[PDB]
Parts: C-alpha cells; sequence; structure tokens
C-alpha cells in the first residue's frame, strides 16, 4: 500500500482560528468561504475583534468572463466558456503578507430558442464556480503555513 | 522600452558683472542689477533652457531666453523658440514662434509648431496658436487653435482617430470626441463613417459612478441604410440602432443592483456591424434587470429577465416578468444546518398564442455534516414544492394530445448522502519531500418519479455532466423539468505536492451508475441507444502545472446512451511575460451530442449536424524590444476549413505608437449555395507617446479582439 | 484634443 489516512488536518492548526475581511460580505464568495472554512471546523472572528494575534483572510477582486469557446459553420457560438479568476490574501501578525488565488472554468453549450432556460443554466453555473474558487483559496492555506515556516527557518 | 526612452530623459541637486548662480543659472557673463550672455544654460524641477541670450527677475522668478532649445526634467518633451519665457512663478513656460514634440534628442519623428505655444504646469496642457502638426519635415494638418495634455488629468476634446477596411462596410472612419463631464462620469460621442452604407453611424458612450454602482451605457444610431434598404425595401426607414446598459454594485454592503441590457434594430445588426459589446457569434441579445437586498442569513432579489432572438427558425422566447428569489440560512439547530429557498415567478412569451404562467416554489433542506482530518460525509433532505397556474391553453391543447392543465401542484421528497476521503503517501520517486493525495468521493441521491408533462417547460435546460456536474442534484437547470433520482456517483482525485506544499498537479475520473431510469414524463430524448440504467455517465478531468510558465489542462466527458464521447477539450499553455506566450487548445462536441441536447434541425442543418472539432493556436511574441506580434488561428477540423484567423503588429517607440490588426472570421451562412461566409477586417490604429503614463506594449488588447478571444489557461 | 482616462468619486 504506502498509502495512509489524511493526518494533519486541510486547514493549518495555526489558522483554526482566524478573521475572514471582504468588501461584500454579503457576496456569493464570501458566502462559499464561509461555507468552506466552517465545514473545515475553522471560527470566524468579526473584522472589528480586539485579537492581534489570530491570522486574517481577505477576499479582494473576483472577475467573471464569458466567451464564445467554440462556433458553428455560420460563426455562431456552439459553446461559452466562463472564467473566474479570485485574487485572495493571508496576512499573519507580526509577518509578512501571502497573496494567493483561485481560478475556475466551465463550459456550456448556448441555445437561442431556450434563452431563459439557458440563462438559468448560467447563473446555476457561476454559483458553482464560487464553491470551486473557495476551495482552491483553502486548499492553498498549507502552502502559506509552509512558507511562514520556511521563512522563519 | 520605458527604460530606453527615460534613458532620453533629464533628471534633476537637494548665491554666485561676472558663471554659475543659484532654481540654476549658468553663462560666460552675467551683468546684475535683475540680471541679463553666451552659453546661457538654466535648469529647474521640470525645465532646461540653453541658448545665446537670457534674463530674469529674481523677485518674482520671471523669465526670457532668446533663440533657445529647451527640454522636460523627468518628463520627456523638448523643443525650440524664438523668445521662450517663464511667467506666473514657473506654471507658464510660453514660447514665441516655438514647437514641441516628445521625441527624444536628434530623432525628429514628429513635431507641433505654432505662432505661440504655451505650456500651463498646474493644467497639464500645451495650448497652440496657428498650430501646424509635422511628420518628419512636412506639415500634416494646420489649426487656428490646437491643445494636447501633456499629463494625466482627463480633458474634453477629440481623441485620435481610426479607421478600418471591412468586407461588409468596404472604408471606416472613427472621429471620437471626448466630454469629461465630471470627476465620477464622462461621456463619449464618435460619428463612424461607412463607405458602402454613404451615412455616418452616431455612437454615443455615457459612463458613470454613483453609491448605487458602476455603469456604461452605449448607444448607437445610424439615420438610414443604402445596403439594408435593398435588402429590406418593405420597411418605413432603413434605421439602425442598438442600445446598450450595463451596472453593477453593491450600496451599503446590503443593497445589489445589476443592469445586462442590449436591443437592436433588427436581426441583422452585428452581423454588419463590428461593436464593442455584442457579437456576430451570439443567437440573442440579453435585456436583464435586477435589485437584491443581501445579509448574513438572508438574501431576496427580484429580477425581469428579457431576450431579442434573431433567426427566424423559431419566433416564440420566453421571459420572466418578473422573477422573485428568496434565501433564508440557520446554522447549528441542534447538530443540523437549514435553509430554505423560495421563488415567485411570471412567464410571459413574445406570441400572443403562447402558453402563459405564474409559478410558486418553495424548498425547505435540512442537512447534517460530519467531519474528521481524513473524512466527511454530509446528509441532506428537501420538499420540492411546487404551484403553477397556467393560462392561454387553447392554442397548445388544440395541436397536442398530452395537454397542458390550468392549476398543477408538484411535490417532492429529495434525499442525498455525499461521502469523501482522503489519503496521502510520501513519494521517493519524483524527488525529495513530495507528497502524493487521493481523494474518493461517492454519492447517493434518490428523487421519486412526478409526471410533469402537464407542465410547459419555460425554463428548464438539460445541465452539461462535467467532473464536478456528477456531483450535481439535478439533470436541468430550472424548475420545469426535475428529473427522478436513484443513482450512486462515485469519483476519484489525486494530486501531487511538492516539498514547498504546493499543487503541480491533480487528475479526476467519475461516473454515475443509475439503478432506475431518470424520468420526468416528457422526456422524448433523442439518444443513439435505448440504454436507461447502469453506469452510463463518465466525467474526467486534470490539470498540470508543469513550472510557473507551463501549463496544461484537459477535460472529457462520455455517455454510453450517445456510443461515443460527448464533448471534450484540452489546452497547453507557455506563458512569460503578459507579451510572451504561446497556448494550444481543442475542443470536441460530437454529432450525437448536438442531436441529443440542441434543437431538432440542428441534426439536420449542415451548419450545426457535424458538432465541433476545433483546433485552435494563440501566440504573443515581442520582437526586438519595439515590435509586438499577435497571432490566433482556429480550424475546424472536420469541415478542413478555417473558423477564426487573426494577426495584430505593433510598432512601439519613445514618441509614438502604430498598430495593424487583421482579422478574417465566420459571418454567417448562404442559402443559395450551403457555404459558409466570411469577412476580412483591415484596422490601423495610431497613438502619441511620451505625453502621459503609457508605454504599454499593446499584447493583451489584440488577443482579446477577435470572435474565439484568449484566456490565461496557466 | 482630449484625454481619457479612469473615473473616480469627487
Amino acid at each position: 500500500c504506502g498509502w495512509h489516512l489524511r493526518d494533519t488536518t486541510q486547514v493549518p492548526s495555526t489558522m483554526k482560528v482566524m478573521i475572514l475581511d471582504s468588501g461584500d460580505p454579503n457576496g456569493p464568495l464570501s458566502r462559499a468561504v464561509r461555507n468552506q472554512l466552517r465545514l473545515n471546523g475553522v471560527e470566524l472572528l468579526d473584522k472589528e475583534t480586539t485579537r492581534k494575534d489570530v491570522p486574517s483572510l481577505r477576499l479582494g477582486k473576483v472577475s467573471i468572463a464569458k466567451d464564445t469557446a467554440s462556433v458553428f459553420r455560420n460563426g455562431q457560438t456552439a459553446e461559452y466558456q466562463m472564467i473566474m479568476t479570485v485574487n485572495a490574501t493571508v496576512l499573519i501578525p507580526g509577518r509578512d503578507i501571502y497573496p494567493i488565488s483561485a481560478k475556475v472554468f466551465r463550459s456550456f453549450f448556448d441555445n437561442p430558442q431556450m434563452a431563459l432556460a439557458k440563462d438559468n443554466e448560467q447563473d446555476m453555473i457561476v454559483k458553482e464556480m464560487y464553491d470551486r474558487a473557495a476551495e482552491q483559496l483553502i486548499r492553498k492555506l498549507p502552502s502559506i503555513r509552509a512558507a511562514d515556516i520556511r521563512s522563519d527557518e | 522600452l520605458a527604460s530606453q526612452c527615460m534613458l532620453g530623459v533629464p533628471s534633476y541637486r537637494p548665491t554666485i558683472v561676472f558663471v554659475d548662480i543659484m532654481s540654476r543659472l549658468q553663462a560666460d557673463e552675467v551683468q546684475l542689477h535683475t540680471v541679463d550672455l553666451g552659453n546661457v544654460h538654466y535648469d529647474d524641477n521640470q525645465v532646461i533652457l540653453k541658448g545665446p541670450k537670457g534674463w530674469a527677475n529674481l523677485n518674482t522668478k520671471d523669465t526670457n531666453v532668446w533663440e533657445g532649445d529647451y527640454q522636460m526634467v523627468g518628463r520627456q518633451g523638448r523643443g525650440k523658440a524664438d523668445l521662450m519665457k517663464q511667467r506666473g512663478e514657473n506654471r507658464y513656460t510660453i514660447l514665441d514662434n516655438g514647437s514641441f514634440t516628445s521625441c527624444l534628442p536628434g530623432s525628429d519623428t514628429w513635431s507641433v509648431v505654432g505662432s505661440e505655444i504655451i505650456h500651463d504646469r498646474e493644467e497639464q496642457v500645451a495650448e497652440i496658436w496657428n498650430a501646424r502638426f509635422k511628420v518628419g519635415p512636412v506639415p500634416i494638418f494646420y489649426s487656428p487653435y490646437l491643445q494636447l495634455p501633456v499629463g494625466d488629468k482627463r480633458r474634453s476634446g477629440f481623441l485620435i482617430p481610426n479607421a478600418k477596411y471591412t468586407t461588409t462596410n468596404y472604408f471606416e472612419f472613427y472621429l471620437p470626441y471626448y466630454w469629461n463631464i465630471a470627476p465620477n462620469m464622462d461621456a463619449t460621442i464618435t460619428p463612424h463613417y461607412m463607405h458602402r452604407r454613404g451615412n455616418i453611424m452616431w455612437e454615443n458612450e455615457f459612463r458613470y459612478l454613483s453609491q448605487a454602482g458602476a455603469g456604461l451605457m452605449e448607444l448607437d444610431y445610424l439615420p438610414s441604410d443604402k445596403v439594408y434598404e435593398d435588402e429590406h425595401p418593405n420597411d418605413d426607414s432603413s434605421r439602425r440602432w442598438l442600445f446598450y446598459w450595463n451596472h453593477s454594485g453593491v450600496m451599503d454592503q446590503v443593497w445589489r443592483f445589476n443592469v445586462d441590457y442590449t436591443k437592436v434594430s433588427d436581426p441583422s445588426y452585428f452581423n454588419d456591424f463590428d461593436n464593442k459589446y455584442g457579437s456576430s457569434t451570439d443567437g440573442y441579445a440579453t435585456q436583464k434587470f435586477s435589485v437584491g437586498y443581501a445579509v448574513q442569513n438572508f438574501n431576496a432579489t427580484v429580477s425581469t429577465k428579457q431576450f431579442q432572438v434573431f433567426s427566424e427558425q423559431n419566433t416564440s422566447s420566453y421571459s420572466a416578468e418578473p422573477q422573485l428569489d428568496v434565501n433564508y440560512y440557520q446554522n447549528d439547530v441542534g447538530p443540523f444546518d437549514t435553509r430554505i429557498y423560495g421563488q415567485a415567478v411570471h412567464f410571459v412569451n413574445t406570441r400572443d398564442d403562447m402558453p402563459e404562467a405564474t409559478r410558486v416554489h418553495l424548498e425547505p433542506t435540512i442537512n447534517l455534516p460530519l467531519s474528521n482530518n481524513w473524512g466527511s460525509i454530509n446528509t441532506e433532505a428537501k420538499l420540492l414544492a411546487t404551484h403553477y397556474q397556467q393560462t392561454n391553453l387553447d392554442w397548445y391543447n388544440s395541436r397536442n394530445t398530452t395537454k397542458l392543465d390550468e392549476s398543477v401542484n408538484r411535490v417532492m421528497p429529495q434525499f442525498k448522502v455525499d461521502g469523501k476521503m482522503v489519503f496521502e503517501r510520501d513519494m521517493e520517486m519524483l524527488a525529495p519531500g513530495y507528497t502524493q493525495t487521493l481523494e474518493p468521493r461517492a454519492q447517493y441521491l434518490y428523487v421519486p418519479y412526478r409526471d410533469q408533462s402537464d407542465i410547459y417547460n419555460y425554463d428548464s435546460s438539460l445541465l452539461q455532466s462535467d467532473y464536478s456536474g456528477l456531483f450535481r442534484d439535478r439533470t436541468y437547470g430550472g424548475l420545469d423539468r426535475i428529473a427522478s433520482a436513484n443513482q450512486v456517483t462515485t469519483g476519484v482525485t489525486s494530486r501531487i505536492y511538492d516539498d514547498a506544499a504546493v499543487e503541480r498537479f491533480n487528475i479526476s475520473v467519475g461516473q454515475i451508475y443509475y439503478f432506475t431510469e431518470s424520468r420526468t414524463g416528457d422526456d422524448n430524448i433523442t439518444w443513439e441507444n435505448d440504454d436507461k440504467t447502469g453506469s452510463l455517465v463518465w466525467a474526467g478531468d486534470t490539470y498540470w502545472r508543469i513550472s510557473e510558465r507551463w501549463g496544461l489542462r484537459g477535460g472529457i466527458q462520455y455517455d454510453t446512451r450517445l456510443d461515443n464521447v460527448a464533448t471534450s477539450n484540452s489546452s497547453i499553455e507557455y506563458r512569460r511575460d503578459e507579451d510572451r506566450l504561446v497556448q494550444l487548445n481543442y475542443r470536441y462536441a460530437s454529432p450525437e451530442y448536438i442531436q441529443a441536447t440542441l434543437p431538432k434541425y440542428y441534426s439536420t442543418a449542415e451548419q450545426y449536424k457535424n458538432g465541433i472539432s476545433q483546433v485552435g493556436a494563440v501566440a504573443s511574441w515581442p520582437i526586438a524590444d519595439r515590435w509586438s506580434i499577435v497571432g490566433a488561428y482556429y480550424y475546424d477540423t472536420n469541415a478542413n476549413k478555417q473558423a477564426d484567423s487573426m494577426l495584430g503588429v505593433q510598432y512601439s517607440s519613445c514618441c509614438y505608437a502604430i498598430r495593424v490588426g487583421y482579422e478574417r472570421k465566420l459571418n454567417g451562412w448562404d442559402n443559395d449555395k450551403q457555404h459558409a461566409v466570411y469577412d476580412n477586417a483591415i484596422g490601423f490604429n495610431i497613438e502619441l507617446r511620451g505625453l502621459s503614463s503609457n508605454y504599454g506594449l499593446g499584447t493583451q488588447e489584440m488577443l482579446r479582439s477577435n470572435i474565439l478571444p484568449y484566456q490565461n489557461t496557466l | 484634443c482630449g484625454l481619457k482616462g479612469p473615473l473616480y468619486f469627487p
């Protein structure tokens, strides 16, 4: 075998209490990141807390773009590709910042005679992209703890 | 290039008939009383002045220099004057019979000459009276006034024009006028001459910033059109127009405002006019408005969704007029977490004789997440309670054997269990300190059958089953179709992490096993096989971050009901700068997948019938330090014909830049001959430089000009 | 000649 069950938590032990900050705290990335942090057992402090020893995750610019990725032989869109990019940063007290990002790709076929249905399919897809962005930001936290330890060494 | 430009620019230091005097002055002779000869050199925060003769007042810092030459300090400009003056405590540098350029010394590519020039350093402007603009020794242009912006402050007036030649409109010319309305809003009015149509389209852009958010409006208007008037001679007039509005913002952290609105005069508008917002690639214009309130545990959104469809093949389009969405959340209900989704909507049609409906939907959800270091399990339960009242049914129930019903109730329990593990392994085979991760998932989903054939499908398209798609609770995007489910999705991801704990690679594979046929009662689906149960759907995904500059992605979907790979895509990219990259990409979608998922006539019409098998290549590269070459090529491998080709060359200098862009694209079909139609465009752009903060090499703008635009896949 | 740029709050 050689494999074993994962020993360490997905989120570093030094990040299990942290501050979450956003310019849009009620938005869909903020909700996806709240949910992904809480599912990993993180407790989240308010931005206005008296604590100064805890790390903080700041959610920066989100972009989404929808582009024609394929065309039919008359030059009309066969497929749209949607790309979501999220920039974020983790600030560690007494130490430097660690910038991080997520990037997500999804594609779907267009249909002009079901345009309302395809707009609801697009709202469905963008909601899932925020969840994959929140997962990617969480999976980068072990690299920040490794860079933190490396900087101390 | 920015370093090669600043290498040609002077840089600023932190007393004395007589020479070196302190602003600083030097000469072979000075008479002091004011001061008056030979090798006169003057330097300060923003200018050098040089000449045979000079004068200054030491109390006011007023100055005159005759027959001199000048250079700016820390900024790129230079020139000469017959009399050069400083006035208003160094605000004004004034030039009798003067000249100006941003060109580096001795490299006279272009200049402005005037009977008077005033540089004003507070207003960031050079003003010229009897201006003549020169390229080399030749005066191209003259006017009684001219103004150049010699900084970064926004200003009203004409922008540098641009031109193109298109097969669609012949010669085209654009002369933008910019209006600086306020700090937070502006307009641009651009006459667009087109030689084939023989008339000017007036293109009006307005931009704004507000408490409610930021947005852009565009109104393009053409009073008559000699091309359209020959193809459509029956109408009142050949007026062509586009209106566009985009808005987005969040106010007080709680109020969300969005607009995404386009309307055009006719179906043909975007095939005729290359435009900043729509495309010849698009089969409809979208018309959306929404207002939301959102807080940590709750949100509610009111919206309308309307679409203008261009094709004649079916004229029916549905709108939501309006839709209301509501969400409420409550965590830690004992061990459970809770959410409620509610929706209310009215469906309206463009045809007078199609069905219309009101729908209400309510969806309380309760769930129990349980979690360890090595794995987790999540259980959900829901009701999918829905009510319709349907209207205008006489026409539809006269044509169809299955009949729509005036009132419908649909109530369904949904049950789901979603379970995940993680395993880890130390590697010695790749490198020391590398680690492998392995992540199996299993999900069970149950939804019971309800016959939905008495409900018209207003809002539900069939969804596409990518690797994340394997774990959805829905087959359809809306609420008019909800298929039965009795299925186990299984899948596995593996990841490789380096010694710095960064993810270098991942691959994911999975399948959906169906224990019973997934039905709606209005299924009607034209698959290749009668297969209804077993391991029917497969999907896979991979990403390799080969280095900080190399990246590879791929995805595949296989469906046993098509007996073929349904869709696939892959791409490899090298990227080093913004200006240096190479990307290869491939996209596939089978003839069987078009037949299954799209309108019935796509299987019969040769321009849709064959699916997609598209190779794309994109590159950007700097040649020497001063040329940017950008290019893209896209090829239909089933046709053996081009889809799109683009080629952009920019020459970039300290004094100016020139860009030539070529595009050849698919732009319709000839019904008299059964072949594709192509449009060619050649565009010419020219730009003064060294006057403002812009030294960019133009690559990323060219890469997004074409109908299949660049996305960075690293 | 004019000059276009970003919008900002006064």
